[PDB]
Protein backbone atom coordinates (compact mmCIF):
# COMPACT_ATOMS: atom_id res chain seq x y z
CA UNK A 1 0.00 0.00 0.00
CA UNK A 2 3.10 2.70 0.92
CA UNK A 3 4.58 1.60 -2.40
CA UNK A 4 1.04 2.32 -4.18
CA UNK A 5 0.53 5.63 -2.85
CA UNK A 6 3.46 6.63 -4.28
CA UNK A 7 2.66 5.28 -7.19
CA UNK A 8 -0.66 7.16 -7.73
CA UNK A 9 1.69 10.23 -8.03
CA UNK A 10 2.70 9.42 -10.93
CA UNK A 11 0.23 9.66 -14.42
CA UNK A 12 -3.55 8.38 -26.46
CA UNK A 13 -6.95 8.39 -28.79
CA UNK A 14 -6.88 6.40 -32.08
CA UNK A 15 -10.15 7.83 -35.12
CA UNK A 16 -10.50 3.99 -34.48
CA UNK A 17 -12.76 1.92 -32.50
CA UNK A 18 -10.92 0.31 -29.79
CA UNK A 19 -11.96 -2.03 -26.72
CA UNK A 20 -11.36 0.68 -24.07
CA UNK A 21 -14.50 2.50 -25.61
CA UNK A 22 -16.74 -1.08 -25.01
CA UNK A 23 -15.60 -1.64 -21.58
CA UNK A 24 -17.60 -0.23 -19.00
CA UNK A 25 -15.87 1.85 -16.84
CA UNK A 26 -15.95 -0.13 -12.97
CA UNK A 27 -17.63 0.02 -10.39
CA UNK A 28 -17.00 -0.49 -6.15
CA UNK A 29 -17.67 -4.48 -6.41
CA UNK A 30 -14.63 -4.12 -9.14
CA UNK A 31 -10.80 -5.74 -8.35
CA UNK A 32 -10.30 -2.64 -10.84
CA UNK A 33 -11.55 -0.04 -8.77
CA UNK A 34 -8.66 2.00 -7.68
CA UNK A 35 -9.22 5.88 -6.36
CA UNK A 36 -6.85 8.34 -5.75
CA UNK A 37 -3.85 8.91 -3.73
CA UNK A 38 -5.84 10.85 -0.81
CA UNK A 39 -8.36 7.64 -0.82
CA UNK A 40 -6.07 5.22 -0.82
CA UNK A 41 -3.69 7.06 2.06
CA UNK A 42 -6.91 6.94 3.97
CA UNK A 43 -6.96 3.04 3.21
CA UNK A 44 -3.13 2.83 4.64
CA UNK A 45 -4.32 4.89 7.84
CA UNK A 46 -7.37 2.73 8.05
CA UNK A 47 -5.85 -0.49 7.98
CA UNK A 48 -2.28 0.90 10.09
CA UNK A 49 -5.03 2.07 12.78
CA UNK A 50 -6.72 -1.53 13.20
CA UNK A 51 -3.30 -3.58 13.78
CA UNK A 52 -2.15 -1.01 16.24
CA UNK A 53 0.47 0.55 14.90
CA UNK A 54 -0.81 4.15 15.96
CA UNK A 55 2.90 5.23 15.60
CA UNK A 56 2.86 4.84 11.97
CA UNK A 57 -1.01 5.86 11.70
CA UNK A 58 -0.57 9.30 13.09
CA UNK A 59 1.59 9.95 10.49
CA UNK A 60 0.19 8.58 8.28
CA UNK A 61 -3.44 10.41 9.04
CA UNK A 62 -1.45 13.81 9.27
CA UNK A 63 -0.12 13.85 6.04
CA UNK A 64 -3.59 12.55 4.45
CA UNK A 65 -4.65 15.92 6.00
CA UNK A 66 -1.70 17.68 5.15
CA UNK A 67 -2.69 17.35 1.62
CA UNK A 68 -6.74 17.89 1.98
CA UNK A 69 -6.76 20.80 3.71
CA UNK A 70 -3.27 22.92 2.40
CA UNK A 71 -4.96 22.54 -0.99
CA UNK A 72 -5.52 25.97 -2.76
CA UNK A 73 -2.30 25.86 -5.28
CA UNK A 74 -2.01 22.36 -6.79
CA UNK A 75 -4.33 19.60 -8.52
CA UNK A 76 -7.69 18.51 -6.29
CA UNK A 77 -6.60 15.81 -3.85
CA UNK A 78 -9.99 15.01 -2.93
CA UNK A 79 -12.22 13.76 0.32
CA UNK A 80 -12.68 9.95 1.17
CA UNK A 81 -15.54 9.41 -1.29
CA UNK A 82 -19.48 9.27 0.65
CA UNK A 83 -19.52 5.57 0.48
CA UNK A 84 -16.33 6.09 2.69
CA UNK A 85 -16.28 8.54 5.49
CA UNK A 86 -17.29 12.00 5.37
CA UNK A 87 -14.81 14.47 6.28
CA UNK A 88 -15.18 14.94 9.46
CA UNK A 89 -15.06 11.31 10.88
CA UNK A 90 -11.69 11.60 9.07
CA UNK A 91 -10.55 14.54 11.51
CA UNK A 92 -11.67 12.01 14.08
CA UNK A 93 -10.04 9.12 13.47
CA UNK A 94 -6.61 11.60 12.97
CA UNK A 95 -7.12 12.35 16.86
CA UNK A 96 -7.54 8.63 18.23
CA UNK A 97 -4.41 7.35 16.70
CA UNK A 98 -3.22 10.86 17.85
CA UNK A 99 -4.23 9.59 21.33
CA UNK A 100 -3.17 5.73 20.81
CA UNK A 101 0.38 7.81 20.25
CA UNK A 102 0.16 9.61 23.10
CA UNK A 103 0.50 13.03 21.28
CA UNK A 104 -2.18 14.50 23.47
CA UNK A 105 -1.29 18.25 22.33
CA UNK A 106 -1.49 17.37 18.84
CA UNK A 107 -5.40 15.70 19.47
CA UNK A 108 -6.01 19.01 20.82
CA UNK A 109 -5.32 21.24 17.82
CA UNK A 110 -7.13 18.75 16.32
CA UNK A 111 -10.56 19.10 18.29
CA UNK A 112 -9.73 23.15 17.95
CA UNK A 113 -8.90 22.91 14.53
CA UNK A 114 -11.93 21.19 14.00
CA UNK A 115 -15.02 23.29 15.72
CA UNK A 116 -12.90 26.64 14.54
CA UNK A 117 -14.16 25.81 10.98
CA UNK A 118 -17.95 24.78 11.92
CA UNK A 119 -18.90 27.07 14.94
CA UNK A 120 -21.93 28.29 12.55
CA UNK A 121 -22.98 24.80 12.31
CA UNK A 122 -22.98 23.85 15.76
CA UNK A 123 -26.17 24.69 18.06
CA UNK A 124 -25.82 27.72 20.11
CA UNK A 125 -26.88 25.21 23.30
CA UNK A 126 -29.22 27.91 25.19
CA UNK A 127 -31.76 24.52 25.60
CA UNK A 128 -28.93 24.49 28.76
CA UNK A 129 -30.30 27.88 29.70
CA UNK A 130 -34.37 26.94 28.99
CA UNK A 131 -34.55 24.32 31.45
CA UNK A 132 -34.98 15.51 22.25
CA UNK A 133 -36.00 18.39 20.50
CA UNK A 134 -32.97 20.86 18.74
CA UNK A 135 -30.44 18.59 16.22
CA UNK A 136 -26.91 17.83 17.02
CA UNK A 137 -24.87 15.91 14.17
CA UNK A 138 -23.02 13.20 15.89
CA UNK A 139 -19.76 14.69 15.26
CA UNK A 140 -19.63 17.41 17.40
CA UNK A 141 -20.96 15.19 20.46
CA UNK A 142 -17.44 13.12 19.53
CA UNK A 143 -15.20 15.95 19.07
CA UNK A 144 -15.99 16.82 22.55
CA UNK A 145 -15.44 13.32 23.85
CA UNK A 146 -11.93 13.22 22.03
CA UNK A 147 -10.73 16.55 22.92
CA UNK A 148 -11.33 15.26 26.52
CA UNK A 149 -9.51 12.13 26.60
CA UNK A 150 -6.38 14.34 24.77
CA UNK B 1 -51.13 41.53 76.87
CA UNK B 2 -49.01 38.27 77.94
CA UNK B 3 -45.97 40.82 77.21
CA UNK B 4 -46.86 43.13 80.07
CA UNK B 5 -48.55 40.01 82.27
CA UNK B 6 -45.21 38.14 82.58
CA UNK B 7 -46.81 35.11 83.72
CA UNK B 8 -45.82 32.55 81.59
CA UNK B 9 -43.50 33.32 79.02
CA UNK B 10 -45.03 33.96 75.07
CA UNK B 11 -43.28 30.87 73.80
CA UNK B 12 -45.77 28.60 75.88
CA UNK B 13 -48.43 30.20 74.22
CA UNK B 14 -47.13 29.87 70.70
CA UNK B 15 -46.32 26.16 71.70
CA UNK B 16 -50.02 25.74 72.63
CA UNK B 17 -51.39 27.46 69.21
CA UNK B 18 -48.96 25.29 67.32
CA UNK B 19 -50.22 21.76 68.45
CA UNK B 20 -54.30 22.79 68.96
CA UNK B 21 -54.86 24.44 65.75
CA UNK B 22 -54.84 24.40 62.31
CA UNK B 23 -51.61 24.87 60.97
CA UNK B 24 -51.50 26.16 57.39
CA UNK B 25 -53.37 28.92 57.87
CA UNK B 26 -51.55 29.57 61.62
CA UNK B 27 -48.23 30.27 59.62
CA UNK B 28 -49.71 32.68 57.06
CA UNK B 29 -50.75 34.57 59.89
CA UNK B 30 -47.18 35.06 61.50
CA UNK B 31 -45.91 35.60 58.35
CA UNK B 32 -47.97 38.85 58.11
CA UNK B 33 -47.32 39.30 61.49
CA UNK B 34 -44.06 40.22 60.84
CA UNK B 35 -44.40 43.08 58.47
CA UNK B 36 -47.19 45.22 60.07
CA UNK B 37 -45.78 48.31 61.25
CA UNK B 38 -45.98 49.67 65.09
CA UNK B 39 -49.11 50.13 66.48
CA UNK B 40 -48.75 51.41 70.24
CA UNK B 41 -42.52 45.59 67.08
CA UNK B 42 -42.34 43.57 70.18
CA UNK B 43 -44.46 41.32 68.80
CA UNK B 44 -42.18 40.77 65.62
CA UNK B 45 -38.95 40.50 67.98
CA UNK B 46 -41.23 37.70 69.79
CA UNK B 47 -41.38 35.68 66.95
CA UNK B 48 -38.07 35.74 65.29
CA UNK B 49 -36.90 34.34 68.68
CA UNK B 50 -39.57 31.66 68.88
CA UNK B 51 -38.90 30.45 65.24
CA UNK B 52 -35.62 30.79 65.65
CA UNK B 53 -35.62 28.45 68.89
CA UNK B 54 -37.68 25.73 66.78
CA UNK B 55 -35.89 24.89 64.01
CA UNK B 56 -39.02 22.01 63.46
CA UNK B 57 -41.62 24.58 62.63
CA UNK B 58 -39.33 26.94 60.76
CA UNK B 59 -39.07 24.26 58.02
CA UNK B 60 -42.49 23.90 57.40
CA UNK B 61 -42.65 27.99 57.27
CA UNK B 62 -40.28 28.17 54.33
CA UNK B 63 -41.89 25.14 52.83
CA UNK B 64 -45.69 26.13 53.61
CA UNK B 65 -45.92 29.74 51.87
CA UNK B 66 -44.49 31.84 48.50
CA UNK B 67 -41.11 33.06 47.81
CA UNK B 68 -42.53 36.79 47.92
CA UNK B 69 -43.45 36.83 51.75
CA UNK B 70 -40.24 35.19 52.83
CA UNK B 71 -38.38 37.40 50.78
CA UNK B 72 -40.02 40.14 52.79
CA UNK B 73 -40.00 38.27 55.63
CA UNK B 74 -35.83 38.71 54.82
CA UNK B 75 -35.64 42.35 54.23
CA UNK B 76 -37.23 43.23 57.31
CA UNK B 77 -35.92 40.95 59.76
CA UNK B 78 -32.44 39.98 58.63
CA UNK B 79 -31.79 36.92 62.06
CA UNK B 80 -33.99 34.92 59.51
CA UNK B 81 -31.68 35.15 56.32
CA UNK B 82 -28.81 32.83 57.02
CA UNK B 83 -31.19 29.70 58.68
CA UNK B 84 -33.48 30.11 55.67
CA UNK B 85 -30.26 30.09 53.14
CA UNK B 86 -29.16 27.17 55.20
CA UNK B 87 -32.55 25.13 54.43
CA UNK B 88 -31.96 25.41 50.63
CA UNK B 89 -28.37 24.73 50.91
CA UNK B 90 -29.24 21.21 52.44
CA UNK B 91 -32.90 20.93 50.11
CA UNK B 92 -30.40 21.36 46.97
CA UNK B 93 -27.90 18.98 48.15
CA UNK B 94 -30.73 16.48 48.23
CA UNK B 95 -30.85 16.19 44.33
CA UNK B 96 -29.15 14.40 41.63
CA UNK B 97 -28.86 15.29 37.58
CA UNK B 98 -30.94 12.80 35.40
CA UNK B 99 -29.13 12.71 31.67
CA UNK B 100 -32.83 11.36 29.96
CA UNK B 101 -34.81 14.38 31.21
CA UNK B 102 -32.83 17.86 31.43
CA UNK B 103 -33.50 18.45 35.19
CA UNK B 104 -32.65 18.12 38.45
CA UNK B 105 -35.62 15.72 40.79
CA UNK B 106 -35.40 14.25 44.09
CA UNK B 107 -35.15 10.74 45.31
CA UNK B 108 -38.30 11.42 47.86
CA UNK B 109 -41.85 12.96 47.16
CA UNK B 110 -41.43 15.52 49.53
CA UNK B 111 -38.18 17.11 48.45
CA UNK B 112 -38.61 20.52 46.78
CA UNK B 113 -38.58 20.28 43.14
CA UNK B 114 -36.38 22.23 40.80
CA UNK B 115 -39.01 25.00 40.05
CA UNK B 116 -39.78 25.39 43.74
CA UNK B 117 -36.56 26.18 44.37
CA UNK B 118 -35.89 28.24 41.53
CA UNK B 119 -38.61 30.96 42.32
CA UNK B 120 -37.50 31.05 45.75
CA UNK B 121 -33.75 31.95 45.15
CA UNK B 122 -35.20 34.42 42.50
CA UNK B 123 -36.85 35.77 44.61
CA UNK B 124 -33.76 36.71 47.29
CA UNK B 125 -32.56 37.73 44.26
CA UNK B 126 -34.84 40.17 43.05
CA UNK B 127 -34.22 41.92 46.41
CA UNK B 128 -32.56 44.54 48.30
CA UNK B 129 -28.58 44.32 48.13
CA UNK B 130 -28.09 43.87 51.92
CA UNK B 131 -29.55 40.10 51.14
CA UNK B 132 -28.34 40.09 47.33
CA UNK B 133 -24.86 39.55 47.97
CA UNK B 134 -25.65 37.26 51.28
CA UNK B 135 -26.99 34.83 49.32
CA UNK B 136 -25.06 34.96 45.75
CA UNK B 137 -21.66 35.05 47.72
CA UNK B 138 -23.60 31.96 50.13
CA UNK B 139 -24.11 29.97 46.62
CA UNK B 140 -20.67 30.87 44.58
CA UNK B 141 -18.93 29.24 48.18
CA UNK B 142 -21.46 26.57 47.77
CA UNK B 143 -20.42 25.81 44.50
CA UNK B 144 -16.44 25.86 44.43
CA UNK B 145 -17.42 23.38 47.66
CA UNK B 146 -18.97 20.95 45.10
CA UNK B 147 -15.82 21.24 42.47
CA UNK B 148 -16.01 25.07 40.23
CA UNK B 149 -17.59 23.56 37.16
CA UNK B 150 -18.79 25.57 34.45
CA UNK B 151 -21.10 23.57 32.99
CA UNK B 152 -24.25 21.04 34.21
CA UNK B 153 -24.92 17.93 35.25
CA UNK B 154 -22.38 18.00 37.97
CA UNK B 155 -23.22 20.73 40.62
CA UNK B 156 -26.83 21.85 41.64
CA UNK B 157 -25.05 25.17 42.28
CA UNK B 158 -23.79 25.82 38.89
CA UNK B 159 -27.31 25.11 37.59
CA UNK B 160 -28.68 27.95 39.74
CA UNK B 161 -26.13 30.32 39.16
CA UNK B 162 -26.30 30.09 34.67
CA UNK B 163 -30.22 30.08 35.73
CA UNK B 164 -29.99 33.04 37.34
CA UNK B 165 -28.52 34.98 34.14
Amino acid sequence: LELLVEALNVPAPQFLIEVELLLPPPDLASPLHCGTQSQTKHILASRCLQTGRAGDAAEHYLDLLALLLDSSEPRFSPPPSPPGPCMPEVFLEAAVALIQAGRAQDALTLCEELLSRTSSLLPKMSRLWEDELPYCPLWVSATHLLQGQA
Amino acid sequence: EVGKAEAERPARFLSSLWERLPQNNFLKVIAVALLQPPLSGEGSQVLVHWLLGNSEVFAAFCRALPAGLLTLVTSRHPALSPVYLGLLTDWGQRLHYDLQKGIWVGTESQDVPWEELHNRFQSLCQAPPPLKDKVLTALETCKAQDGDFEVPGLSIWTDLLLALR
